């Protein structure tokens, strides 16, 4: 989105990313590695779930026939009653239309904030010898093929497996 | 080596509405919409659903029942949800009525309005003691009493006078007579017949004038003597005359006024009603249980929060109508697959 | 050494509604809700509040006042906010009226509707010159004039004829007669009495027919001769007869039509009214000043933006009704205290 | 929230943080230090204040009795009038319900953006010798006990008080 | 060297509404508001717009046309959008009517309600064969037939009896008679004249009683004999008498009832109508084409999504009314220019 | 905004920034340089454009006269009809008022997220020899006058033009 275009991220899909929505790519002599993160994809699915439950709660009075209307005597009153039903419906519909759209805007945009987090999770585990590009990428003093990256995706990665300095929580 | 964050590219045929980015393609979605499909109606879940106003009061119209037709004098169950199957309810027997001359047909549906309706503990006005000459409580063939003979709507009395003489308009006072703060529905009308039979039943052969007042609502009628429309919604051939019948509605503690001459059908057994059952228009051979009743789609139960289609009155636990099929993003924006790298 | 950012953990008993995270516990909140509590009504802040339709026109009903009862002929203050204390307003003296036979009781409240109402500069129709025989302006005991003797509602004339003879229906034409584009409220009715007194006051002892037309709205009545209900909402014992009284409503420049016989109470002093005062249902011995008037909670002044409780008509500067108690987060999500570190 | 879980922040309350909502923790030989920031807690309270004023402005027509209704004559019209009042109320109530909830979602989420800022304020003052973990934390070449951290919370901190390089605005 | 990100400072006179930051000044804005300005009306874009109910049926009132005035018997174009220029429509010729005694004036506008309206294929009731003595179809001077002589509203028959004798109220039955599920609008009334002319045209000089019933709606009138208001909205001097005229509305398959005596204007050619044209109040010498028609601002075409000003009924492709002028931020918050650096 | 005040950014306008809304300032022996970024200003204008199109779509039933009302007979019904029109209008107006305000809050706030991105775009191109302050600023091992900064604004900047290490995408 607007953040991704400006701070030169990549509007690139990685159709390799099967098991998840957001994760890491890994580049070098091995070619390109790709791995989903199974918490960013889960945490995104949560919000959405709870957002549904949110949209569902809304209650709107039943809207029914008029108790003392009378279908041949009171047509003009009965007619205004339809107007009422129509307007009510058309009103509450536009409101919901808004609620959802807002809701979507939320979800859609939040995606970039996943990526952004996922980067910071990465920065931790790569240790102080890595170099934060700003790209959403890191130049690392060691090679990282598919296996290495999968540890990165799982949070069972350890720098110094390639003897390099490490932050320890 | 460079390690980066990325997002997925995949099948994104579903499109979604956003404020800032226009309309965008998305991985997947949770739909919030359904179009329901027309089906038979059903007993509304957390309630009880009115049918013929009187089940167990078999083989009768609601209008029949309303009018207090001899047999059709069964007892009314209370409900909080009623259905309207007859926009123009019919009579199925008894004495020929010229329905289309009074708001009368709707009486069943007025009654349907209420949570509680009852026939009547007592009858409003003393048929014989009524102003005017002493009246024989007219009893009429073609309205079979249970045994038989002369059964006339519990609703009102066929006021035939001994001492057959023309009358200058008289005023009966129909009092309140209903338990609690109930609504009272009074009922009444007039018989009129051909030239000769008129003079025979009442000493007169003259159009008869009738005026009722109730809560500032006033109505005035003039009886017909000869050439009545074919009888319909009745039984068989006391074609002699017809009944014009009406209802009067009395709010708690209010009184009514009927001015009348000859042919008077004085009110008798009179509806007391109270509480408000939720009413809808439904074509009804009721089948089963649904979450919710839609004037059109009919019996329906709640799947998704909203529905698309024809808006209508719907009662119970109903999905909310919505302009157009709505979808919640459950995925990510479409991203074209990348070799856009170096 | 590591320096980090953190957030607080603390007492978080308050819960809040969110879209993305479901319902969450929070440090603190600003409530936006209150339940008000039933209390006495009050004069609405930036306006003036109607009481008995006429203060200073002491010890009288609004209906009394409306009808133009002799004493109760005081002057009406304008207001932009009115209260309805009588759903069924009463008469407290003067000539026995059979109220429950006409929309009449509501007249006070119809009037209350308006910003400006006035008794009348002039009277609509010349009582004596009226069609039919020359009329003595009937004056009636039991409606004490200020001195005494025979005071009859400024509203209408008791049309008693010299030359006592039965009448075929006559038509008076009640013209517009109101300043500006005011609403005109006409008033009228008929007296009727027992057999003998009838013949005495008017040469006839026959039910009398009355029909008014105004703006396509038509009403027809038939007078009663003997056996009137006990008199109530009156003074003392001209039990001889009773008055049936009605009102007629005339939009700017419209004319009215009253057909009548004997007993006619021709309209006289006639209401002109204009502007729209905001009306509410309130039980009223008015006390003090409130921000806002609630049909139920009554006198109430604005604390928080919304309120919870019973919805009702409310006027002025009122908090908005709300389904359920709402709260705005003024703190942070609950965080369990941490030793979750190494 | 979703950002905090992914980029391994800490879902930890510091019930030590009395005078404020967000601030800094400090770790080492001294144990654990904790300090509130009295601008992040203030700036959060602002938004909320102005958000209240926002919710308050909303005006909705009075909703009153019908001028020419008439309480025994016109019941059917009078009845539809109630319907109208009920629907109106139920409609405008659901709308407000939405406005607030959205408002809350806003406030609740924004919290993470405080933390995130508060980090960047910290990064400045710790100088170029510190090491940004990505954790929302910094490995620093000097010790920081309660006193030091309180200067950090106040913005009266100076690296090179432990003779280390300094950015000067 | 330090390289930094910054934002602009510039002319920021426009202010905007935000939730979190109160009201803020902004670089620039896209306005979403306009106040329109009063102008002449126009033919509504994607439809056709009603004028005099009958164009090509020249120099006549809609009321004239409605009533079936001799010349004014042209053919009605269908439209889906109608305008109301006459709140009180007038008659411009023919026989003196006492308009203000019946809902009649509104008939044009009732008709305007519909998509399709038509004069009538046939006439409802056989004028001569009607109950009561055989009637000469009264033909009246002052309502010029095209040639001339005696043209009387196609709407109804001037029922003059040979065998001039007083009548006890009679009942005609006006049947349905309309194609499809159309609405039927019946029409009728009564003539009455001065003492002598009465006896001459009908053997009687007595007020005449008329009562119609249609779908539970009942109306009762009483004719006038002498002293009629000046004739207006007519032609010239058969001042002898006047017509009181009314309309009756019949839903699909419903029947009507008119009780009558002498002066009866039996219904003849009778409106069939169907479909629903959208109606608005507009002062109308129609000019051109607009996107949208505003009861006040009149002809108007869509510039911005909303408008500010007077709310009113508006049809077509209309901007949405809005409380207050709204603006969308198209810039950045105001930032005071900086030397706040070191 | 709240982010900018906390993480000591600068509430400073640069009335020099003519051709755009957000961009870079540059500081040193040359004085102060200023340059707009012609994608951040464009990407901001986009959102807004698409947000307008969003607000415009809303459709609300016409709201017109009553088909069988009748202007002298049915005044009480006709009156309730006005109530209906008034309420409808007042309701749908408050809703739109909300939609826009929310919309504005969105746009106004998003500005900080531009700045934030624009920083990260910068970090990339300045190479690994620069020093991220956290200020939204970078201490750079070379001088940057107006010309240099304009390359920075255009994305045609290259470190090592002042012989320094470079990230290459
Ligand atoms: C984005 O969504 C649209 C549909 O939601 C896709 O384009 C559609 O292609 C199908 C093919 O059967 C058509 O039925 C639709 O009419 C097309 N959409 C419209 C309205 O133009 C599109 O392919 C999706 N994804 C991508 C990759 O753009
Ligand atoms: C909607 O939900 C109800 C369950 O609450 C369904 O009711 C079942 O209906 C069938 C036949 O009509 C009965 O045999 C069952 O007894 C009912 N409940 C069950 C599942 O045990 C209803 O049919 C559902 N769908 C529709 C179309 O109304
Ligand atoms: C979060 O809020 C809820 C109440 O808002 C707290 O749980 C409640 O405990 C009180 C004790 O008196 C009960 O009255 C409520 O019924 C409980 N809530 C419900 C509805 O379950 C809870 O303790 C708060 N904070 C934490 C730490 O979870
Ligand atoms: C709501 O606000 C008003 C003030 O505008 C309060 O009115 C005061 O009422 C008391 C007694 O009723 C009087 O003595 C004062 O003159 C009034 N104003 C003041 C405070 O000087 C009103 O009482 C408040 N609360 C209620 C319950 O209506
Ligand atoms: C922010 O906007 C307001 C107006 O939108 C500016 O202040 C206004 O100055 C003009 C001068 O003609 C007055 O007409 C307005 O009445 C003033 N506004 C109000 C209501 O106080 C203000 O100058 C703008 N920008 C800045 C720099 O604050
Ligand atoms: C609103 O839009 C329409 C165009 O759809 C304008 O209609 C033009 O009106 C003029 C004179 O009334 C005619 O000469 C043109 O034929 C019409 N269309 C055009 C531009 O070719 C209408 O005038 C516009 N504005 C108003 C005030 O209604
Ligand atoms: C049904 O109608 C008859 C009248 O037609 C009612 O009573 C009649 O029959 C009785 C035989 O048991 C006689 O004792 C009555 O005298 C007779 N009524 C007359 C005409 O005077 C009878 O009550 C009705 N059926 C019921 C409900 O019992
Ligand atoms: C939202 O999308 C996800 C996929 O993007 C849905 O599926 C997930 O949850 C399933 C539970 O039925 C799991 O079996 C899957 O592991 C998981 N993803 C898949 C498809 O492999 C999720 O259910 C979707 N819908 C909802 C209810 O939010
Ligand atoms: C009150 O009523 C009396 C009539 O009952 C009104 O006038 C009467 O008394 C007068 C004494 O001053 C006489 O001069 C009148 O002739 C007499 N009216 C009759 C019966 O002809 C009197 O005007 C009324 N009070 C007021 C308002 O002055
Ligand atoms: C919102 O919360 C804060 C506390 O979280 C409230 O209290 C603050 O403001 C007070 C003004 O009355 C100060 O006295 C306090 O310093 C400060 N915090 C506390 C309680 O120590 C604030 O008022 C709350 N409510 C509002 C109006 O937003
Ligand atoms: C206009 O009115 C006259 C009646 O006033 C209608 O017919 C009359 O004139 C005819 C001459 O062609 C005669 O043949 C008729 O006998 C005569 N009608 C009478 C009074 O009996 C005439 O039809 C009307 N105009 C039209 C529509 O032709
Ligand atoms: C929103 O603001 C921008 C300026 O802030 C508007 O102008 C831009 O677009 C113009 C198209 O007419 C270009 O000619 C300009 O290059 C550009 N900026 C300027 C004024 O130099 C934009 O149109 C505004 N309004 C809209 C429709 O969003
Ligand atoms: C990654 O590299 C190591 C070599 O040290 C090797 O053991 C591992 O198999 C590699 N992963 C793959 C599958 O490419
Ligand atoms: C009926 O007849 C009686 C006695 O024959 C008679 O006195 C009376 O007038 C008549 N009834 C009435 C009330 O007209
Ligand atoms: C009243 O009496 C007069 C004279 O005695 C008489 O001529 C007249 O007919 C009567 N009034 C009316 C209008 O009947
Ligand atoms: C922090 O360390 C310094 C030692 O240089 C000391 O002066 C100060 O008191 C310490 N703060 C506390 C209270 O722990
Ligand atoms: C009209 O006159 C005829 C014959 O002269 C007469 O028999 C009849 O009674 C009169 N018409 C009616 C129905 O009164
Ligand atoms: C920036 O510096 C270089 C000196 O190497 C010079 O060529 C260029 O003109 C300078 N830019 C300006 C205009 O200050
Ligand atoms: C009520 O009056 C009727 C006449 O309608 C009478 O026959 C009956 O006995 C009365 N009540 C009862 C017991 O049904
Ligand atoms: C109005 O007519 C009345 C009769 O109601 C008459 O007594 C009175 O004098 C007239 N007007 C005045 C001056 O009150
Ligand atoms: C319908 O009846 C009228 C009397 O209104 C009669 O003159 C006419 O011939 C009939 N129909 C036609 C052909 O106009």
């Amino acid at each position: 989105g607007f953040f991704g275009a400006i701070a030169g991220f990549l509007e690139g899909g990685w159709e390799g990313m099967i098991a998840g929505w957001h994760g890491y790519t890994s580049h070098g002599a091995h070619g390109v590695a790709v791995a989903a993160d199974l918490k960013s994809t889960q945490e995104a699915i949560n919000k959405i779930t709870k957002n549904l439950n949110s949209l569902s709660e809304l209650e709107v009075k039943n809207l029914q026939r008029l108790s003392g209307a009378m279908d041949e005597l009171h047509n003009e009153i009965l007619e205004l009653d339809e107007k009422v039903d129509d307007l009510r419906a058309d009103t509450i519909s536009s409101q919901i239309e808004l609620a959802v759209l807002l809701s979507n805007e939320g979800i859609i945009n939040s995606e970039d904030e996943h990526l952004l987090a996922l980067e910071r999770k990465l920065k931790k585990m790569l240790g102080p010898s890595a170099v934060d590009i700003g790209n959403g990428c890191f130049e690392t003093k060691h090679k990282c093929n598919q296996t290495c990256l999968d540890r990165i995706a799982a949070g069972t990665f350890n720098a110094g497996e390639f003897s390099l300095p490490t932050f320890d929580s | 080596d460079r390690i980066c964050t990325g997002i997925t590219s995949s099948n994104s045929p579903h499109v979604v509405k956003t404020a800032t980015q226009g309309e965008v393609n998305v991985t997947g979605v949770i739909p919030l919409t359904t179009t329901p499909t027309k089906s038979h109606f059903a007993n509304l879940k957390g309630t009880q659903t009115r049918g013929k106003l009187c089940p167990n009061c078999l083989n009768c119209t609601d209008l029949d029942v309303a009018l207090g037709r001899p047999k059709c004098m069964g007892t009314i169950p209370s409900a909080k949800a009623s259905i309207l199957h007859e926009v123009k309810p019919v009579t199925s027997g008894c004495f020929p009525i010229m329905h289309d001359r009074t708001k009368i047909r709707q009486l069943p549906n007025l009654l349907r309005g209420y949570e509680n309706i009852r026939l009547s503990a007592r009858n409003v006005t003393n048929a014989e003691t009524a102003p005017g000459g002493p009246y024989i409580v007219g009893t009429s063939g073609s309205c079979p009493n249970v045994t038989n003979g002369n059964g006339f709507f519990a609703t009102m009395a066929w006021a035939v006078p001994k001492n057959k003489t023309a009358t200058n308009p008289l005023t009966v006072e129909v009092p309140y007579i209903c338990t609690k703060g109930e609504d009272q529905i009074t009922v009444w009308g007039f018989h009129s017949d051909d030239e000769t039979q008129m003079v025979k039943l009442y000493g007169d052969s003259k159009p008869q004038k009738f005026t009722s007042s109730a809560n500032g609502v006033t109505t005035h009628y003039v009886s017909q003597i000869g050439g009545f429309p074919n009888q319909a919604e009745d039984e068989g051939l006391p074609q002699s005359g017809r009944i014009v019948v009406d209802y009067m509605v009395q709010k708690p503690g209010k009184t009514g006024t009927i001015a009348y001459q000859r042919g008077v059908l004085l009110p008798q057994k009179v509806w007391c009603a109270s509480g408000r059952s939720k009413v809808i228009k439904g074509s009804l051979p009721l089948i089963g249980e649904a979450d919710c009743l839609h004037e059109k789609y009919g019996g329906l139960n709640k799947s998704k929060p909203y529905y698309t289609g024809e808006h209508a009155k719907a009662i119970g636990n109903c999905p909310i109508w919505v302009k157009t099929p709505l979808k919640l993003a459950n995925g990510t924006k479409y991203r074209p697959p990348a070799k856009l790298l170096k």
